[PDB]
């Protein structure tokens, strides 16, 4: 791997022909010398029989140890599974580069010497925290807003798709972004839309499960959450309903709001860690933003704040056209009457109305909706 | 109230973010006025269903399906027994 | 906590911090400059217009205390309104009782007396610059929301006050004429205003030993703008 | 799908041409007018590059093949009237009508005859009708015709005019992007006779556009990075008049003159120096041209300006060339002394304070060889114009204590002190010329040589003091009596004092160490095409070294005197003239590996690369030619210093997978010496790769080689985090890598970085990448640095003071007529963009901006902002005159 | 030529992809490196790991004994018994609280005894310095110099202090406005240092159990005192201890023990000596007076909000990179944002650059900076994090 980066000419030219001929001749002498090394110096065969001798020197089982300290000169102390640690030697082929404390190592069964390092067999919570596939429709699905969409593309999507503009700007793209507003306006979905659009690794967990039953486990949890976030890729991390951590109290926690405060100070450290952060981007969403500690919201930790207003009626009819598109509607229905049917209605409300109208039509095995279906839908959905 | 918070993380997990279909959630409780406003957005919950206390026909039917499995006697008139109890519960 | 700012709490060390917060709040206002010369006293403020809709005539900071004393305004204007009204009525009843015109120091001391009095529950977000003439000649007094009034020959208040004060230290001396002082004040104002100087972008007033409180030299200041 | 009904072009241009016997005969109106309609409809619709499936370029040809098979390949009665209106439809969509081997029959449709001209109906095309046609023609048909016989009947003159018009077509269609395809097509046709197309396109590009003389210029230099053997020779020499004829830039005449001088001829840039004397345009750019002429890459030019003392400003031009016109020394007293650099920092030695309390007791270091390192403690820090007034007292009493070689070492390290201060440095060295010790007096003579290195002073104080010691009775004043003089008079290649040191080879005295370093000093003045130096060395080699060939002191220094200075010239006959008379015995053919690549400093000769590898890779020679295989790999480190940053990638790839991967004594002893020369800035690839073999010393080898691998690992740029590893190497170096043989070596590595934390250029990438000197002092340093007792007794003659050809580090400067401007500059990363778009930025890291001198470093291309109207060179080189004006900035 | 461009390069680069793979026949590690370098010592120097050196597992010293050695050894929990180990080292390296490599039947001494500590604190050293300097921190110059003569001349030449016979100060607190302040200048300090720079974030010290934080504080002080001089950084000490305020049922004792034991460790009974520590928090009024005692908190660096000159200087600092029409009015920009913090100012310049790159522009203007500042300081003015924290309450 890592041969040479060159995509400059990309044409019928000696600036490509020369490069290709020189590199293929370099591969030619590489091939000729490696042919030299197993022809007049085969030893036995020197490619896999050496591997065979190592594998023979490798013990059949794995006395798996846990690493706790390092000594440079081909030995160290390792702790056994039963807990009786040993100061065993290492192998010459123990590939002394990916050794880290707390890691699984293949040891011998007799002398227990460090034979090799063990690849981790995945991790439980990396599977839980990582969203696998794209959820749903892209930015054509929202409708109505058309302003915060451009902003969040500028702050998140634009650094990835156009990593050139900031270079002639000589400037850094914004880091921390709050989404806020009345609930049901489309924050955690706008989250779904941007999750669909992006190609980077995506992380999602809600603040509600940041409470935990002991002391310090919350801050520790945030620690390896961000560790997983850093160790994979350029990543976008999404936390939803952060205000719950400050609003809803519980009894399952060992400590009260004190341990909550400790978790808060840890995450305030984590957003502005003086250690090298890198290309990890942060997206938040919270309806009750006023209850949060304002020092979390600061520039350097949070750069953008985006309000989500209640939808306008011209946006309401856009939502009507969007959501009722794939369903069969009769001519007797009218969206315009249903626009102002409620003074204070949300984007969840219209979807709930149309789904209830769909199931009400399914009650009588009917394919098309009628006006009375919405007329009976409105009080079922909203009015209780 | 931890039942409600579990419904928070579960229901926001099953909203498009998941990929494995045929998974749904059922909640049984009482006194719906006490639960938080978070589950009260109409998009959160698809259906809410009330169970009334049993009336005379329901009491008689439940009495039948429980009296199926004892050594009864010919001639009972379980209607009188059902109307004797003023519908405690099932 | 909220009990810390109840009414009257000094500091962990030092004087009351809320009046110090009024001191830092006074920088959130348009600047003003005042020069006291033997030939006369000159005052100038910035209108700070935001749009061509409203008339600049209603954008009023400099007012007349009486026929020989004027003053500027800074910070919260509605806070200044009460103090200016009280100063006007106390000057008028002092003339009524004392059949004469007073010194600027009396008015300055009176507004300093009202400044501490807590309308209550906070100091007033306003710093005034009294200017005029009395029996001992030209007078210019500076006042702060803490109430410590003091005399000054040249002063700049409001936002950007210290840079203007530094330029005043650079250029002001004793034997400057009134025209020279006005020209220097306009020069400094030009280098401290963010927008280009216009006919109604600023406002000027002056007090002479001979003439009364001048009528803001309206439509004559374009002569002293265009020449420079 | 939608097809049929609207297929009018697959019907009426399908029925009419299929009846070509029915059209050309018995229907002349049809054959003329319908073909004219097909021409002027396709030429406007199917003849612009829009998509593959055009309406006639791909659509009508589906049946149109049988419309084309007999329309006009066979009529046998052709006239004038049916060559404009019958070579009318079938000429256009032919590369997609026919298959891939249409190149042989490429003539048969379009190249037969056009209606008057190709551009008559090629004007509505982008690439296909004429541009792809010309590309295929010049690629294959003109190639095969012009392979042996260019002008037979037709395939030259029409081809010449076609080349002439496409030379303007590459700009007229769009003068943005495919103008760079004009050198593409110019190189594709007549590759070996590139001059024949270049003279054709030269005046055409000269009349093309004044501001278009720059992208073709840089495309030319990118192709001029490497090419075939005669190809770069003709391309550069035809490239030289380009920045002069149309463009009046004329300041890249120096670097182009350099590129054209040594590969093509001997006195080619001497003619270009005469042309520099001709182009007496405004003197700021003239003075900046002659700024390069001594003290950046090459000198020896003090006789071409005193034409009857008539050149305008002669006395200032001479003060600039001579490097005696302190533009880096006044700089030295004004830039870093006044900001960050004191005369006596002396800290990296004193930094060894933290490690004493790790592992237990401290102060265990009690050897004497470590005092040698103490020399560099006052030596290496005293570069960039420091001073040690009695701060060399630690060296003074040690110069009166032990170690004759150490006395010589300290006295030679004194010349590092006052580097380039010829006027003040002699007064500080004088006090030692009067010593009762030959080692101290010899080290003071070497110090006088070191102070003059790269500075041509009118008083010749190096020659005038060292002359009297060259033939001296002993060796301290005899051997070391000449090394500084060659260092003083290297670039100023004066043959007069060279003749004075010629009879030292003819001394015929016992000079087993001395005659070898004499060949070093003579070659330091001049090597390669040197008439007396070659003859004297080869005759002395037969006279003594032929009967005894035992130790590397003999035949690793006399081969260095043959052709190291003229390694840029690649005619390879200097290899022939120096080896073919000494190919007698294998230890005398041992030097043939030197002489072969002593014409091969930098080029593309992968064929010459592979012949140095395949014929002698390992062969298991068993201690007879193994050292010669080491030298061949030691001659593989060059040719890769500036391979357009390309062969270095494969070079570090093959070195990792061959020598250290599965090798022998070749890969066990001097494998890392290639890295010692390859890079000089330091990148994390080798910065981790070397300590794999260095920190694990693997002392089975004579570990001084691995120590030498560790020592030359400090080749990188001066400021680094790399301190910590070589400090941690000090941790393992306390007990292991004992003080008896390594203590001077490890400490030398840390101070190699922290010399003047700046002031370093022998990388041979000057200006942007160009060559010059950088080897005549560097190559001796590692050649005698194997592992053995050479570097201890005999190495101390040189290893302290081997390479002093450093020529500054910083470039960002002002250099006004008052020489004190502070004009706003803007540091930026090295250039990454070669041919992308017209408003390409030169760099990317645009954040940090000073206006005063700083660190130029290796990977930077500082140009500056504000448009200060600096039209002087705009090509960097640290002495821009900044002829300030106001072009509306 | 243009659509024909893709016919020359492929014929050689696919061949390149063949021979590079054919050379790439030493891979598929899953616990290895390239075996030409991984198993580069796959010769007998593998067998000498077996027969010369034997297991020599860890141990724990318990008690000494008179005359002949006969020391008492713990394994970890296996057995607790008395042997004499061997004779290849002099019996003066044995002290209680140490770990020897000891066999199961021969009980060889092997190597001298290193201390055992948590791997977490070994990980906790950062060994990386961020690329921030003492030049790019402007607005707090007197705070800068006050921290210059805390972490320099003790680390540099001590002959001045010895000559004047003055012990240098140890306990230094640096503090400032919330959010803008101590953290980035602490990175600068870690940039300019030479010895180790032990990070401590206060939130991590709390554990599931009780009193473990005391154990890791003891361990970190021990590994610090292994060095001659080493720097200790403390962040957000407010959570790691406020005050002893216990009433009725125990409240927040679990952290109280940790803060009090570090207070015992800093002062009294042969202290760390040459160890420099420093702490920074978010609210100072809530700290304990015993932690506030001098000898642990000698210097009191307090950063405030810059008046105008610091604001102009930071405007210089962050904005030497963006394109402008030469002339600027940065001082009037600073006058426009009187009570504004440094990261807010960097956010203002960031959003000005974002407004410039909105449609097609390449250089922001003065009105672009106006459009930055009005939608930063007086459109996001609702929260701003300042007012309840300038009183630090
Ligand atoms: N503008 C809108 N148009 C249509 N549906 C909307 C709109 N805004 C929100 N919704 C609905 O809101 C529901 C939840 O979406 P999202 O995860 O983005 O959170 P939210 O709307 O902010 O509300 P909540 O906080 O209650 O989850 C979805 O069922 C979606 O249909
Ligand atoms: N003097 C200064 N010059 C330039 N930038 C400064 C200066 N002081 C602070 N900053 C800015 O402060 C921001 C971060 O502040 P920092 O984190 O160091 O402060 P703090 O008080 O430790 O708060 P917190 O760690 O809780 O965010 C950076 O964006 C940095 O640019």
């Amino acid at each position: 791997a890592s041969k040479l980066p060159l995509v400059t000419p990309h044409t019928q030219c000696r600036l490509k022909l020369l490069k290709l001929e020189r590199i293929k001749d370099y591969l030619l002498m590489e091939e000729e010398f490696i042919r030299n090394q197993e022809q007049m110096k085969p030893l036995e065969e020197k490619q896999e029989e050496e591997r065979s001798k190592v594998d023979d020197l490798r013990g059949t089982p794995m006395s798996v140890g846990t690493l706790e300290e390092i000594i440079d000169d081909n030995h160290a102390i390792v702790s056994t599974s039963v807990g009786s640690e040993h100061y065993v030697s290492i192998l010459s082929f123990v590939d002394k580069d990916l050794l880290e404390p707390g890691c699984s190592v293949l040891l011998n069964h007799k002398v227990h010497a460090v034979i090799g390092v063990l690849m981790d067999d995945t991790d439980p919570l990396v599977t839980v925290m990582k969203v696998e596939k794209a959820p749903q429709e892209t930015y054509a699905d929202i409708g109505g807003l058309d302003n915060q969409i451009q902003e969040i593309k500028e702050s998140v999507e634009l650094p990835l798709t156009h990593p050139e503009y900031y270079e002639e700007m000589g400037i850094k793209p914004p880091k921390g972004v709050i989404l806020y507003g009345p609930p049901g306006t489309g924050k955690t979905l706008l989250a779904k839309a941007v999750a669909n659009q992006t190609s980077a690794t995506f992380l999602r967990v809600v603040g509600s499960e940041l409470i935990q039953k002991y002391l310090g486990d919350g801050p520790k949890l945030v620690r390896e959450l961000f560790r997983v976030a850093e160790e994979h890729a350029p990543s976008i991390v999404f936390i939803d309903e952060i205000d719950a951590i400050g609003t809803k109290r519980y009894d399952s926690n060992s400590g009260g709001e004190r341990e909550i405060q400790r978790t808060m100070l840890e995450l305030l450290n984590q957003l502005d860690g003086f250690d090298s952060r890198g290309d990890v981007k942060v997206i938040m969403a919270t309806n009750r933003i006023e209850t949060l500690d304002p020092a979390l919201i600061r520039p350097g930790r949070i750069d953008r704040k985006i309000e989500f207003p209640l939808p306008d009626e011209k946006t309401k009819k856009r939502i009507f056209q969007i959501h009722t598109s794939r369903m069969t509607l009769a001519d007797d229905v009218t969206l315009d009457d249903l626009i102002m049917a409620k003074d204070d209605l949300s984007g969840a409300d219209i979807k709930a109305i149309c789904t209830e109208a769909g199931l009400m039509a399914l009650r009588e095995r009917r394919m098309k909706v009628t006006n009375e279906d919405f007329k009976k839908s409105k009080e079922n959905v909203l009015y209780k | 109230s931890e039942v409600q918070r579990t419904m928070l993380e579960l229901l926001n997990q099953l909203d498009g973010f998941e990929a494995t279909k045929n998974i749904k959630v059922i909640m049984a409780t009482n006194r719906i006025d006490i639960l938080d406003s978070a589950l009260l957005r109409p998009g959160r919950i698809d259906r809410k269903i009330e169970f009334p206390p049993p009336n005379e026909e329901a009491r008689l039917d439940i009495l039948k399906i429980h009296s199926r499995k004892m050594n009864l006697t010919r001639g009972i008139n379980l209607r009188k027994i059902a109307e004797l109890m003023p519908g405690a519960s099932g | 906590s909220e009990y810390d700012r109840g009414v009257n709490t000094f500091s962990p060390e030092g004087r009351l911090f809320q009046v110090e917060y009024a001191i830092e709040a006074i920088k959130l206002g348009s600047t003003a400059i005042g020069i006291q010369t033997s030939e006369g006293v000159c005052l100038a403020v910035e209108k700070r217009i935001t749009s061509p809709l409203m008339e600049p005539s209603s954008i009023e900071k400099i007012v007349e205390i009486d026929a020989h004393i004027g003053c500027a305004m800074s910070g919260l204007i509605a806070d200044a309104k009460t103090l200016i009204d009280k100063a006007r009525v106390e000057t008028q009843n002092h003339w009524f009782t004392y059949n004469e015109t007073m010194t600027v120091e009396s008015v300055t001391q009176a507004v300093s007396n009202l400044a501490l009095q807590f309308a209550m529950s906070r100091p007033f977000g306003v710093a005034l610059l009294f200017g005029g003439v009395d029996e001992k000649g030209p007078q210019l007094f500076h006042m702060d929301p803490s109430g410590t009034f003091v005399q000054c020959d040249a002063r700049a208040i409001g936002s950007a006050s210290e840079g203007a004060q530094s330029s005043l230290q650079e250029v002001y001396h004793k034997s400057m004429t009134l025209k020279e002082a006005i020209k220097s004040s306009l020069i400094i104002l030009k280098q401290v205003m963010e927008e280009k100087l216009n006919a109604t972008n600023i406002e000027l007033a002056t007090v002479q030993p001979g003439q009364n409180f001048h009528m803001f030299t309206k439509e004559e200041l374009e002569e002293v703008i265009k020449d420079i | 799908m939608e097809e049929g009904g609207r297929d009018k072009a697959p019907v009426q241009p399908q029925q009419s041409p299929a009846a070509a016997p029915g059209g050309t005969d018995e229907k002349p109106s049809g054959k003329e007018r319908r073909d004219a309609g097909d021409k002027d409809k396709e030429q406007e619709l199917s003849e612009e590059d829009k998509q593959l499936q055009d309406e006639l370029e791909m659509l009508v040809e589906r049946l149109g093949e049988k419309d084309t098979s007999l329309y006009r390949p066979a009529l046998e009665e052709l006239r004038r009237q049916i060559r404009s209106s019958t070579t009318s439809m079938t000429s256009v969509p032919k590369p997609l009508k026919f298959l891939r081997p249409h190149y042989g029959k490429l003539k048969e449709i379009y190249e037969n005859m056009a209606p008057g001209e190709n551009k008559r109906f090629a004007a509505d095309i982008i690439s296909v009708l004429a541009m792809t046609m010309s590309g295929e023609r010049e690629c294959l048909k003109y190639r095969l015709v012009g392979s042996q016989e260019e002008l037979a009947s037709w395939g030259h003159e029409y081809v010449r005019h076609l080349a002439g018009e496409v030379a303007k077509e590459w700009q007229e269609l769009d003068d943005a992007e495919k103008v760079q395809r004009e050198p593409l097509l110019t190189l594709v046709k007549e590759i070996v006779p590139y001059n024949m197309a270049h003279n054709a396109e030269h005046e055409a590009c000269d009349l093309l556009m004044e501001i278009e003389q720059v992208d073709m210029l840089e495309k030319d230099i990118d192709e001029n990075a490497y090419a075939k053997v005669c190809l770069y020779l003709t391309s550069c020499v035809n490239y030289v008049p380009e920045p002069e004829n149309s463009a009046l830039l004329r300041c890249a005449l120096g670097v182009f003159r350099k590129f054209s001088r040594f590969p093509e001829a001997l006195r080619l840039a001497l003619m270009l120096n005469d042309m520099e004397l001709v182009e007496d345009i405004f003197t700021s750019c003239k003075d900046v041209v002659v700024q390069k002429q001594m003290a950046f890459m090459l000198g020896r030019h003090g006789v071409f300006l005193e034409l009857s003392e008539d050149v305008e400003e002669y006395e200032d031009l001479t003060e600039i060339m001579s490097n005696v016109q302190l533009n880096s020394n006044f700089l030295a007293l004004a830039r870093e002394l006044d900001i960050m650099e004191p005369k006596v920092p002396d800290d990296i030695y004193k930094t060894h304070l933290e490690n004493n309390r790790f592992g237990g007791s401290g102060s265990q270091v009690d050897s004497a060889r470590m005092n040698l390192a103490s020399s560099f403690v006052n030596g290496f820090v005293n570069a960039a114009f420091g001073q040690d007034k009695l701060l060399t007292d630690d060296g003074n009493k040690w110069l009166y204590k032990n170690k004759d070689h150490g006395m010589l070492s300290a006295a030679a390290s004194l010349g590092m002190i006052l580097l380039w201060d010829v006027d003040g440095g002699l007064t500080q060295i004088d006090k030692y010329l009067y010593s009762s010790e030959d080692y101290i007096k010899s080290g003071a003579l070497l110090a006088c040589g070191i102070v003059n290195s790269g500075v041509r002073n009118e008083c010749d104080p190096a020659l005038a003091l060292l002359s009297d010691y060259v033939l001296h009775n002993s060796n301290t004043m005899r051997l070391g009596s000449i090394f500084g003089l060659g260092l003083a008079y290297a670039g100023s290649n004066r043959e007069d004092v060279l003749t004075l040191l010629l009879p030292v080879m003819g001394d015929s005295k016992s000079s087993m160490e001395v005659a070898g370093v004499t060949a070093l000093a003579c070659g330091m003045i001049a090597v390669g095409s040197c008439n007396g130096d070659v003859t004297s060395t080869i005759l002395q080699t037969i006279m003594e070294k032929s009967e005894t060939e035992l130790k590397d002191t003999y035949a690793r220094w006399l081969p260095l005197g043959l052709g190291l200075n003229h390694l840029g010239k690649g005619e390879a006959i200097e290899a022939i003239l120096a080896a073919l008379e000494v190919v007698s015995e294998p230890f005398r053919s041992f030097a043939n590996t030197l002489v072969d690549v002593c014409a091969y400093a930098g080029s593309g000769n992968v064929l010459k690369v592979q012949q140095l590898l395949h014929i002698c890779s390992e062969h298991f020679d068993s201690k007879e030619k193994e050292e010669d295989k080491d030298k061949k790999e030691k001659k593989d480190k060059d040719k890769k210093e500036a391979p357009a940053d390309m062969g270095a990638h494969q070079g570090v790839a093959v070195l990792g997978i061959a020598l250290i991967a599965m090798g022998e004594e070749i890969g066990a002893e001097m494998a890392l010496r290639t890295f010692g020369h390859l890079l000089r800035y330091g990148e994390p690839t080798l910065r981790r790769a070397v300590p794999l073999a260095l920190a694990l010393i693997s002392v089975s080898n004579p570990r001084l080689n691995i120590l030498d691998t560790l020592s030359k690992f400090s080749h990188d740029a001066d400021p680094e985090v790399s301190y910590n590893s070589i400090f941690a190497m000090g941790m393992v170096g306390s007990g292991t890598n004992n003080a008896r043989l390594a203590a001077m070596l490890r400490q030398l590595a840390q101070y190699h970085a922290k010399d003047p934390n700046n002031l370093f250029m022998v990388r041979l990438a000057q200006g942007l990448t160009h060559l010059g000197k950088g080897t005549l002092t560097l190559c001796p340093y590692h050649s005698d640095r194997q592992l053995m007792s050479q570097v201890a007794v005999a190495g101390l003659l040189t290893v302290l003071v081997s390479f002093l050809d450093v020529r500054n580090i910083i470039l960002g400067k002002s250099h006004y007529v008052l020489y004190g401007l502070v004009a706003a500059m803007q540091p930026r990363m090295l250039v990454t963009f070669d041919e992308e778009l017209r408003p390409l930025p030169v760099s990317v890291r645009v954040g940090q901006a000073v206006d005063v001198v700083g660190q130029a470093g290796k990977p930077k291309t500082i140009t500056g902002f504000q448009t200060h109207t600096t039209p002087v060179l705009l090509a960097h080189g640290e002495r821009a005159e900044l002829a300030t004006e106001e072009f509306l900035p | 030529y243009s659509r024909q461009i893709k016919q020359v390069e492929d014929d050689i680069q696919q061949l390149l992809k063949k021979i590079n793979e054919l050379t790439g026949i030493k891979e598929s590690d899953t616990g290895l490196a390239p075996p030409a370098l991984w198993d580069l010592a796959a010769d007998k120097q593998t067998l000498q790991s077996e027969q010369p050196l034997q297991v020599a597992r860890c141990t724990k010293i318990i008690n000494a004994d008179s005359e002949d050695p006969k020391y008492i050894i713990n394994v970890k929990q296996f057995a607790k018994f008395v042997v004499d180990l061997s004779d290849q080292v002099a019996p003066t390296d044995i002290e209680e609280g140490m770990r020897v490599g000891v066999d199961r039947n021969k009980y060889q001494i092997h190597i001298p005894l290193p201390p055992k500590i948590d791997p977490t604190v070994t990980m906790m050293q950062v060994e990386e310095k961020p690329d921030v300097t003492y030049s790019d921190v402007g607005g707090c110059k007197e705070q800068i110099e006050k921290l210059r003569e805390v972490v320099e001349t003790p680390l540099l030449h001590p002959e001045r202090f010895v000559n004047l016979g003055i012990e240098p100060p140890k306990g230094v607190l640096l503090f400032g406005p919330p959010g803008t302040g101590k953290t980035l200048c602490a990175r600068a300090v870690a940039n300019r240092t030479d010895a180790c720079f032990i990070r401590v974030i206060g939130s991590e010290l709390v554990q599931k159990y009780v009193g473990e934080g005391a154990r890791m504080v003891r361990e970190l002080f021990e590994m610090a005192r292994t060095k001659k001089a080493c720097l200790i950084f403390f962040d957000e000490i407010d959570a790691i201890g406020g005050a002893r305020f216990d009433d009725g049922a125990g409240g927040d004792n679990e952290v109280q023990r940790t803060m009090l034991e570090l207070i015992n460790q800093l002062d009294g009974f042969d202290p760390r000596g040459n160890i420099k520590v420093l702490m920074a928090t978010n609210r100072p009024d809530t700290l304990d007076p015993a932690l506030m005692r001098p000898g642990r908190l000698d210097r009191k660096i307090e950063f405030s909000l810059p008046d105008l000159e610091g604001r102009t200087h930071i405007f210089k600092i962050h904005a030497r990179s963006m394109s402008v029409e030469r002339d600027i009015r940065f001082e009037l920009l600073a006058r426009l944002c009187p009570n504004s913090t440094g990261a807010e100012i960097r956010s203002v310049c960031t959003e000005a650059g974002m407004f410039a790159i909105r449609a097609r522009r390449k250089i922001a203007t003065e009105k672009d900076f106006l459009e930055a500042v009005n939608k930063v300081i007086k459109s996001y003015a609702k929260f701003s994090a300042t007012p309840r924290y300038m009183t630090y309450n």
